[PDB]
């Protein structure tokens, strides 16, 4: 009654995964990016706008600026596909060979890139200045504003300099774009495009290129902040030029002593040399941090007269006790407020804190000068707790904030705040909040208590509401528009699969508005002057379309602007020769709680079958594996998978997104306990519904959370899953950083119990004796999840005698870059399935 | 022929410029005319200086993503006249339909400007072209959806095409095997001709072909063939196309060159050339 | 934390050029071995024109080959390759052009010509060089 899989030759399968991959019809492997919409004068041409963004048009493996001009009065019976226009004739923006310095190379590592050319970039509206790093270093050019736009493709201007390293995360300054500023050798530094003078503003690397002797920094965000948090700058710009011409930089300092180093083996592997880290593991100290102000002042030339660089006038520690990280921080847009959000070290405190720029006073040795400084502050001069979000569960950190400018009513400060602890789903809140003051001495230093700069709430009016959330992270973000007294999100109101954008007046908080055809997913970006707007959307069944939109409709009532279809970018592929689009289902289990999954059902498939089936799982929280997205592109094995006769089901149990906080809230404390049983409930499921299913012979199958997964299944049921691939475990949770296993583990002083249960490599001997039912993989580089948990795996293994197998790739961080890793990665894995399935 | 086929007569066709293939014929009078060797057809109401110019469809497709979800479907054509002048216009196109194993509605003319390209649909799908009602003139070719280069097999109405060179008692070939396409066509006969590399004509395969299914080259007489397995894709006129090598060196009158698919192996085509039908 | 991204790689076309000079009787061939493109054919024409040398086509290899490979040239034993191995890689126009010359003193009988996988040993190509195209 069973099938049985064919079996291939090793040099088969290496056949069958290349033509996979050629078929896989021929795939653009980038969209466009973040766009930019431009108007033109109408008597400029026939066109009303340009559109900036970042693409490879597959000429090139190399992602490039381009723009497209919008026609004016396209026809409706024929569809418009606009054109990728060059900006920078031939310039090549990826390092000889396409290889990256360590520290941009890091930071791809961090954002997760895997793209080459110009990744990002800065733009200033007025000017038109477009301010980037290619190659090896920083370039500029200029197709705005008054240069008139441009026709054929123009040279970039490298910007010449004298320093040693690289130039990281340029910024050009609101206020004034003849200057900018970046960080150089961990310090931070600003310069002028016209007279291509520089300065540095801070002191803090020795420069003695010893990560272990020179621990302060400057303006850049750390290990733990990257990763778990994804803030990539620690400097920003207030955006009013303030009367000589004063300029102000709000950025953090860092201070690393005491934070536990590491060593990670290296790119260069002849050498045998390591890289050291600063790696807060879990229950260890975070490093000490701070933020500071850097003044200059410049006269009508652009000369830099002077150039302080001022503190709080309490240490940092004092004024904010029990606050560990720094999540955002940033100006207001007047200049009159510089704001941070502080996260305590349990991560169940956010608090937003508004500092005047008045606080900040010369670094002044002097105790008799500082005396002075402590004595000149205004007396309505105060920090002021905006907000503050205790929760039960932990903090989800968001980056949707926008304040309004305020007139002169000194007491009220308004601002909208998408605040997820209220309701246990994440909703958008117009709150209005009286700044009090005190008037406070800072002469004497005072021990703040609890409530101290705490001000009282207002108002607080929800404007979205029920069993649905706002999206909030992975970059996603708000447009205000203030002419209209409206607000554009995204959020998932229809239904948990889909992204759609959404709209709702913010004064009144009347009915949301839908701007997005239902049946996909869309990500879109809108214009910033609220008249057209671009989406990337697909489905299970069609990849990816990029289209723009025009908001069109009588002035007079612009919530129901009706959204019409003006031209697009890319259109689907339907990817026809070989890919059947997996099927999504639901069920409900036995604690009557509603799951989603997806099942690629086996191709050729007769009655009376059964087939060998493949539990697919990730499993950890901030991740949805089951959406209304095209999978076609991403998870492509799994379609060869089922190919080849396996049947590949994918469940989100119990932990994952998208679902509200409440549901994501059964990992704490108990992470590895409670997600097995919804992925074992939700393959007996799929035994009712569906008939092909063989039971006998299940696999599992995950990747540095379902390969902490895959090991965690055969361990509590060794009975349902005959194998295991477990890929980059992590098999002990006491060696993994802060930000993370705190935030859902609670330190092991306080979760010995969970964290003993939890640990996959403290529970080796339950493992099967019997050989071939365990694969082990792992990258020797990765620095995500070090070797070391592999490592320690491995050595617990033999002091228990069971057998395993192991495949390690050298030349590999956390995530499979180059190709040769990744097809043996695939062949080696049919290979195992195909022989101890 | 090469000159517009009508009632009245064929129109002498002149060549402006060789190098890139200008031709420009007057409609002598209304009614209804057609082109083979380009297999394009026209319908008018006056007598028109009509101009037809070839271009390649890459240069103006470098700057468009349209080439990863519509495929070229036919040669892309360039037509001047007076605006109230063409009433009707046929562009070929290389797609096979007879059997209807493809859609008539996924085709579609493309409209090129410099905000971008619009993508008409054509009035009218026939077995051989596409129908156009009061073109803008621009330049026009044939698109077709579902991006078909790996995908959906789609049926391909191709030709084969044959060069020789003697060179003192020996025999060289040279066999392309390539979609219907004008352009192509004169391409590969340009760049063969600067190698002393004529053509020689044969009726081509009566079936309908598929995109990328291979196509092992072969004949009765064992002689040297160098790439066994051609494709049958497409690639712009602009670059170079694939085809076999074979030193056949006749020691014989009739020689059957023949090809035959790989999956199946199934027989499509096979043509014996003599001597005397060279120079 | 997020699942890490398995890289996705489509193999291209390809061309390899057959050059060649004649001096009084040996026979100076370059091979170039480049991505199917239009600009690098009606450059590398004149770059070899200039020193006299001439095209002779040849059909490029079927297959579609990755950006990456190194390739072993091979022939019969009567041949001199200065450089052995020749590298499929994208180059920038207006800079230098790869390519790998073969000194052979009498052609006579036709000279092979093979390019070979580096990695798994595949004849991905061949040419029977013969006075002909001379």
């Amino acid at each position: 009654a069973r099938f049985c899989v064919q079996k291939h030759s090793w040099d088969g399968l290496r056949n069958i995964i290349h033509g996979s991959r050629k078929s896989s019809g021929l795939i653009v492997s980038k969209a466009p990016h973040d766009f930019q919409f431009v108007q033109k004068p109408d008597e400029s041409g026939p066109h009303s706008h340009r559109l900036y963004y970042l693409g490879m048009p597959y000429g090139s493996r190399e992602n490039s600026l381009l723009y497209s001009e919008i026609p004016k009065k396209v026809r409706k019976e024929a569809l418009l596909l606009l054109s990728w226009k060059q900006m920078l004739d031939h310039f090549q923006a990826t390092p000889h060979h396409g290889v990256y310095s360590r520290e941009e190379e890091l930071l791809r590592e961090r954002k997760r890139l895997g793209v080459f050319g110009i990744t990002s970039y800065d733009f200033h509206s007025e000017s038109g200045l477009f301010l980037f790093q290619a190659s090896n270093s920083l370039f500029h050019c200029r197709d705005g504003g008054k240069n008139g736009f441009m026709v054929s493709p123009m040279k970039p201007l490298e910007i010449k300099t004298q320093c040693s390293g690289p130039r990281m995360d340029p910024k050009i300054c609101p206020a004034d774009p003849a200057f900018f500023s970046f960080i150089n050798n961990n310090d931070l530094w600003v310069a002028n495009i016209e007279t291509g003078e520089e300065r540095r503003l801070t002191f803090c690397h020795q420069g003695s290129a010893s990560v272990l002797d020179n621990p302060k920094s400057a303006g850049v965000a750390t290990f733990v902040i990257q990763e778990e948090f994804d803030r990539f700058t620690g400097c920003w710009w207030c955006p009013t030029a303030s009367w000589l011409k004063t300029l102000r930089i709000l950025y953090e300092e860092v201070d690393e002593s005491e934070v536990e180093v590491i060593h990670v083996p290296s790119p260069a592997l002849e050498e045998r040399k390591t890289d050291s880290y600063r790696y807060p593991r879990t229950g260890s100290k975070n490093p000490k941090i701070a933020l500071k102000l850097a003044e200059l002042q410049t006269d009508h030339q652009g000369k830099i007269v002077s150039s302080c660089e001022k503190e709080l006038v309490q240490p940092f520690s004092s004024l904010f006790p029990k606050v560990e990280y720094i999540a955002r921080a940033g100006w207001t847009r007047d200049g009159r407020y510089a704001w941070a959000m502080f996260l305590d070290r349990p991560q169940q405190r956010l608090q937003l804190v508004l500092l005047p720029p008045a606080l900040f006073i010369p670094t002044l040795e002097s105790e008799a000068q500082w005396q002075e400084a402590a004595r000149a502050i205004p007396k309505n001069v105060q920090p002021f707790i905006i907000y503050e979000e205790v929760t039960n569960v932990w903090i989800n950190v968001h980056d949707i904030f926008h304040p309004f400018p305020q007139a002169e009513g000194q007491q009220d400060f308004c601002f909208l705040r998408a605040n997820e602890c209220k309701t246990g789903f994440c909703h958008l809140y117009r709150v209005t909040v009286d700044l009090k003051t005190n008037d406070y001495d800072w002469t004497e230093p005072l021990s703040p208590a609890e409530d101290e700069f705490k001000c009282p709430i207002k108002e607080e009016v929800a404007l979205t509401s029920g069993e649905w959330e706002v999206l909030s992270r992975h970059g996603s973000k708000i447009w205000v528009n203030e002419q209209t007294k409206l607000v554009y999100f995204q959020g998932t109101k229809d239904t948990p699969l889909e992204h759609h954008l959404y709209v709702v007046s913010y004064e009144s908080a009347g009915e949301i508005v839908r701007l997005t055809t239902p049946g996909f997913s869309h990500s879109c970006s809108m214009s910033q002057n609220f008249d057209m707007f671009v989406s990337h959307y697909s489905s299970v069944s069609t990849p990816p379309c990029v289209h723009v939109y025009k908001l069109s409709g009588p002035d007079d009532d612009p919530l129901h602007k009706q959204p019409r279809f003006w031209a697009s970018m890319m259109e689907a592929a339907s990817c026809p020769p070989d890919y059947v689009p997996p099927e999504i289902f639901h069920f409900h289990t036995r604690a009557d709680v509603q799951l989603y999954g997806m099942i690629y059902k086996p191709h050729t498939l007769q009655p009376g079958r059964k087939h060998p089936t493949v539990l697919f799982v990730y499993g950890g929280p901030q991740v949805q594996l089951v959406n209304n997205s095209f999978k076609g592109i991403k998870y492509l094995r799994l379609n060869t998978l089922a190919s080849l006769g396996y049947a590949v089901v994918v469940i989100d149990g119990r932990g994952s997104c998208q679902r509200g906080l409440h549901f994501e809230g059964a990992l704490k404390n108990q992470m590895g306990q409670v997600e097995i049983e919804d992925q074992v409930e939700g393959l007996q499921y799929v035994a009712e519904k569906y008939g092909f299913i063989d039971l006998s012979r299940v696999a599992i199958h995950g990747w540095s959370y379902g390969g902490f997964l895959s090991l965690m299944g055969l361990i509590h049921k060794p009975q349902v899953f005959k194998v295991a691939i477990a890929g980059a475990p992590v098999t002990v949770w006491m060696a993994y950083d802060t930000g993370y296993t705190e935030r859902y583990m609670d330190v092991p002083e306080n979760n010995q119990q969970g964290y003993e249960a939890g640990s996959v490599a403290l529970h080796v001997e339950k493992l099967p004796n019997e050989p071939n039912r365990l694969l082990i993989l792992h990258g020797f580089l990765d620095e995500n999840v070090h070797f070391f948990h592999t490592n320690f795996l491995v050595s617990q293994l033999i002091r228990a005698g069971k057998p395993y197998q192991l495949q390690i790739y050298p030349n590999e961080r956390h995530s499979i870059r180059c190709r040769e890793s990744g097809e043996h990665y695939e062949v080696t894995l049919l290979h195992f399935l195909q022989e101890h399935l | 022929d090469d000159d517009f086929w009508g009632p009245s007569g064929p129109v002498s066709t002149e060549v402006v410029d060789r190098e890139r293939n200008l031709y420009r014929v007057r409609l002598p009078m209304a009614g209804s005319y057609h082109c083979p060797s380009t297999g394009l057809h026209f319908v008018v109401t006056r007598a028109v200086t009509i101009e037809i110019g070839f271009c390649a469809w890459s240069q103006f497709l470098h700057e468009t993503p349209l080439q990863h979800s519509h495929m070229v479907a036919g040669p892309l054509f360039d037509i001047k006249a007076e605006h109230g002048a063409v009433t009707a216009v046929c562009l070929p196109h290389f797609v096979s339909l007879q059997e209807g194993k493809v859609d008539s509605s996924l085709f579609h003319v493309a409209h090129f400007q410099d905000h971008g390209m619009v993508l008409e649909t054509p009035a009218r799908v026939e077995p051989h072209f596409a129908v156009l009602e009061n073109p803008s003139f621009s330049p026009m070719g044939v698109l077709l959806r579902m991006i078909p280069a790996v995908g959906h097999f789609i049926p391909i109405t191709s030709i084969t095409l044959i060069y020789y060179r003697l060179y003192l008692e020996d025999i060289t070939f040279h066999l392309y095997l390539v979609p219907n396409d004008c352009t192509i066509r004169k391409a590969i006969d340009e760049e063969e001709l600067k190698f002393q590399f004529v053509r020689i004509n044969k009726p081509p395969p009566v079936d309908a072909l598929y995109v990328g299914s291979r196509y092992i080259v072969s004949s009765s007489k064992e002689v040297e063939i160098l790439p066994k397995e051609l494709e049958l894709c497409y690639r712009s006129p602009r670059e170079s196309q694939l085809f076999s090598e074979i030193y056949v060196g006749n020691i014989g009158s009739g020689i059957n060159l023949q090809l035959t698919d790989k999956k199946y192996m199934n027989l499509i085509w096979e043509a014996l050339l003599k001597p005397g039908d060279l120079r």
